[PDB]
């Protein structure tokens, strides 16, 4: 594990996943944008503390670990693609096959043992909806769309985005984006005004504790994750109060959106309808290492031929983009940021002292301790240890 | 004001029954051996349910996050836990268990 | 404790001490300049490695930990007082009161079952001579004058100053502050030569040890601290020789300062008469984390009327301030900083040889080791531990 | 230890050198040139983890550990050399011997019983072929000989060079500059067409274990070391290819080099001839500290005359050392670089798979465990601790 | 070369040991003692370079002498990381009280 | 040439006893079961009085930082003293102790 055993012991609602620092292995996770990738352009990226190196070869994408068996080094330091089909490591020239990692080949001695019997790691690689996704895990990959929300593989759903590094571990992201009550930052947004967005600033939830959220674990395809229900029972406050005067009120603009809200493993929200009532925002925190995380933003509005497709992109270029995904998320991005110190030691997870709301986060910690599909180790990263 | 809550054969000896009140704060009702007690359901740390959490002897331990409380006294037994749990008078007479209506 | 066990019991004499890295708990610091602060416009600041926050409503001051107890954001990042009495959180929007830190209302939540039930960690918040004093302590606070070198707080003191943040531990700006021998440093210091005064380079001890410090485990008000005596029988070195041949000379000035100098808890320096005959310094060295702290300097000067302080304020404004507290006091503070790495592992405590003037020293250390009101640990910062 | 004992017990074959992080202490390490340090301007230096301060004196070179014995400041933050054969320490005064880091005077207290009883740590150095030698060890030295490659001290040879602080372990720069494949990332090298030699990519290995290198341990000098005897028996490497198919050619330059390789104890590299037929190569590969080496270069050419001397510093100015010494060595720089993230954890002496030509590695990290004169250890740097 | 390597009398080995047979033009074998029983393996560690010969035997598993790994000797499997590639086995068999070792390596298992 | 420290029943075995010397710096006595031996009392580390460390066999421990020293042979037995401690010849005679004027030559 990677958290001291004694903070473990103390939070047995969601010990798995406060262990999960560097994130769950044997998921899918998207990186990049498939227009980032381009013909036998090899990019490199962190993915749950693992350097990797993807690179696209008579179209289709290839994902191997960015360090040499060898002496340990990253073959992006000097790439050397001699061949379509490999790539060379700069130091001694051990070769390996894009294709399934094989050491085919090593030019600084033709006759070594080596050859033939060694193995680069590659990891699975697919691209959907113009978005790339590495399947960080071993053995088979299950189906892309147990780890993607529901709709965002839609025929018609024409999915854009824009992708940045943010310094936060990736977990606080995740409950930032869950979080019911933290609305509450985004009162002064631009989006607000400039969309006519009718925005609560928080909830007086109503009902028993198992009516505010829906655990979904019966999905056909095997998602696993939490419906936000607050909204169903509790009474929305549009009047902020403090010693029962009215010092702040909310938005009481004609467009409803957020009312259908998800957050589903390995760690991506699903905001319906958002930023308009004819779209859905679909972003992904991505563990890159134990600090810092991706924040993949994606919007989706259905559009039915080429013609919808341009249009939308330009309203996404010249709206979307720069009145949502930042006008509206970069206040989630610092909100993130603020909650690091607190946590950054693991202590954190058991001084902090949570609110009706939180049942939400609640659900979902339970959800990603008994559902991920593997604990990410500081093993995995340097190399598996077992002693006979 | 005293509220019947149940048969003390209703508890097997180191469980935990939560009393919920309309118009009030549950309550949960601890059997330590053939003793029993009773506090604010809620932990004063937060919002999980100490009915939910671990009795050790007369010791309650809340499941999320390991805080603790005398379940007789109310007073914190392990951090993080400050605020005293609020305490009910208990008694049981021929076999039922009744808790004072307002902490005490 | 703070420091490796294998040391603290080596440490026999000041253990204590040693162990204190972050300071001493419930002693009264000053941080800031009463005209620093003003009226609803709330301060930052870091002491005793807590992060707090100071504010002045109605004229008064107040000091409340700036983290919330929600997700432990400083609420600092975005200030949110909505009305005069309060400050919100611009997460969730929890609020508390500056008065006694309850948790009075919850915007986003009204019906939150936390709402009166919870506490911000407040501290006592004290103006004198124009310097804003924090008690950071558990409980109802000693008087200030316990935590004070006598006359400070004299009626007619006239106290100005100057503050600044130093990168090194406190106890290694105590030790240089109260080290009889360190005035070599001191040398070729402006103030030496501009304002003649006598200044040898060292004193040969003289009596017995117990005659070269005069330690106070009580006074009225319950000081604790401990005066250099060194040169009551010891004889001042003005010609520096090197195999018998004169390498350097003391300074041969007409005004003699400094023959009272004491140090106190839980760090204080006064230095009488200094710069001048009718003067007086004190000076703090006030623990802001492990490796830093403020450099707390006041002068002062007895003042019947406003038109001595008038004019004693534009004397230290012309004069003593850049004469002394900056051309003196500035080769301390390079001083400091060179003790760090000797130190920073902690090792010094045991390695250092010691020499006779720092009987001065070692005799605050044991002081400081018997008479310290509590030792701050990381638990104090992140929140108290313990397990039933 | 410096690592973890799990490793050490893990790595059989060479778990003292595995453990020697700091490097090995009593050896003689090249630090500086010569004409570097003048007459009476002391110049400091990290070595083996150690602040050193280094003086010439009539002349002649005194070394003193940078580390004042009362407050453990160094003495070079303010140097006061205020005779010439001693230093005084700008805080209290202490002054000490270059000769014999005696404690000889305090200026602060001329009756202080310290004076005279204590010493403050003093090492050999030498000067040798225009290089400045320490012996970071303890206890009369052994002749310099026994640290330096055959040849270095030849009376004709003539030493030129360049030094530089470089960011990576010693050890990683030891075994790149020993790898007989390496040879493949100078394949581009300007000093290979511009000065047209014959370069291979690699070798096939040919012959058993034993006869790939020949251990020194027989040395009348003391010398202990590795000779890599790869291509005395292995086909070298012209066309290097994948599939089958050639994708790379060595060099078919007419000058042959660098066919007579060894290593030595503590870390010196000998390459002859190189970077010219008539030339020889040394370069040192000093511990500074566990992150960081000074990347010694020599190059060493016989000299019968001053004729000869000038015009061969000339070409070294104008040629050898911009096209070799930093034409060819530049990319074994960031090569070491490369492999820092692999060892940082020590978990690369574990995870390393080694091939062939690795056993020219494997035969000096033997020989290095089982031939150096001690560990060097952090308590090495604070100061040595025991029970006893 | 041929299908069975004669190497040495069972009586030559102790219980425990283990035995390095070189063959010209192919890579060494190494031959170990469980017991009364025979194994056989490559004698290179998959992981590097090393000799397992020169390594320690414990029971049925071979660790090697560079780097900690080991290998069940029956199976030839991994039995302790860094190692993760399984080393070769070649059928032992006692003709006579003499150890014969495989020429050529045995084909894929289950 | 003798100073008389005290009664050799005053101390017990293991204890320490600090001398004080008129124009001189003051003397350590140890009783190691019931053999007395004498050193500096000034811990060669620093400015530490001995006396007020702790004894453990033949061996003392400085108070302030952990060095010790062996009482006998005032060789060092622990870091950080690396200089040996100065040793005063020890005389019992008539159920008396006694220590020499100046340290063994
Ligand atoms: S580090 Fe890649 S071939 Fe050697
Ligand atoms: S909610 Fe009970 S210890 Fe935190
Ligand atoms: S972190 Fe302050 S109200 Fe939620
Ligand atoms: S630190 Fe050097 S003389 Fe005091
Ligand atoms: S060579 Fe055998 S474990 Fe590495
Ligand atoms: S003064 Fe005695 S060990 Fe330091
Ligand atoms: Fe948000
Ligand atoms: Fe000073
Ligand atoms: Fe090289």
């Amino acid at each position: 594990a990677n958290v001291d055993e004694a903070i473990l012991k103390r939070v047995k609602g969601w010990a798995p996943y406060v262990d999960a620092k560097l994130g769950f292995r044997n998921h899918w996770y998207p990186v990049m944008f498939s227009k980032e990738i381009n013909e036998g352009e090899p990019k490199t990226l962190k993915l749950l503390g693992e350097n990797l190196l993807v690179n696209r070869i008579d179209g289709k994408l290839y994902c191997l670990k960015d360090r040499c068996l060898h002496r340990g080094v990253q073959l992006s330091v000097k790439v050397e693609c001699k061949t379509k089909s490999t790539i060379t490591c700069w130091y001694h020239a051990w070769t390996y096959r894009w294709e399934d990692g094989v050491l085919c080949d090593i030019l600084t001695n033709p006759t070594s043992a080596q050859i033939g019997r060694q193995k680069l790691k590659t990891y699975p690689v697919q691209e959907a909806k113009g978005c790339v996704f590495i399947y960080l895990g071993d053995g088979d990959p299950p189906p892309l769309a147990r780890d993607t929300p529901p709709n965002f593989l839609d025929d018609d759903m024409e999915i854009l985005g824009k992708n940045q590094i943010i310094k936060s571990n990736w977990r606080l992201a995740v409950e930032n984006g869950f979080d019911p009550s933290h609305i509450y930052i985004h009162k002064d947004s631009i989006l607000v005004k400039d969309n006519d967005l009718a925005l609560p600033l928080g909830f007086a939830p109503g009902g028993d504790r198992k009516q505010q959220t829906r655990v979904v674990d019966d999905d056909v395809v095997g998602r696993k994750g939490v419906y936000d229900l607050i909204g169903e029972h509790g009474v929305p406050v549009f009047e902020g109060t403090i010693g029962g005067e009215v010092v702040r009120e909310g938005a009481y603009g004609e467009k409803i959106v957020a009312n259908d809200l998800s957050i589903w493993l390995p760690g991506v929200l699903k905001v319906n309808p958002f930023p308009n009532p004819d779209m859905m925002q679909f972003e992904w925190y991505v563990p890159i290492d134990e600090n810092t995380h991706y924040y993949f933003q994606t919007l989706g509005k259905p559009c039915a031929n080429d013609e919808e497709r341009k249009k939308y992109e330009q309203e996404f270029e010249s709206k979307w983009k720069p009145m949502a995904l930042e006008g509206f998320n970069n206040d989630d991005i610092w909100a993130r940021e603020a909650m690091v110190d607190f946590y950054a030691d693991d202590k954190g997870w058991v001084n902090e002292i949570l609110f009706e709301s939180d049942e939400a986060i609640v659900a979902w910690r339970k959800l990603a301790s008994e559902h991920n599909q593997g604990i990410q180790t500081q093993a995995h990263v340097s190399g598996l240890e077992h002693h006979h | 004001i005293w509220l019947k809550v149940c048969a003390a054969s209703d508890m097997q000896p180191g469980t935990i029954r939560r009393v919920n009140r309309v118009g009030a704060a549950p309550l949960a009702v601890y059997r330590v051996g053939d003793q029993f007690y009773a506090t604010e359901d809620t932990c004063t740390h937060g919002i999980a349910s100490l009915s939910e959490g671990t009795l050790d002897g007369d010791v309650i331990e809340c499941p999320f996050h390991g805080g603790a409380f005398n379940v007789c006294t109310g007073m914190p037994a392990s951090s993080p836990c400050t605020v005293p749990l609020g305490v009910f008078e208990v008694e049981v007479k021929e076999g039922e268990v009744y808790v004072a209506g307002e902490k005490k």
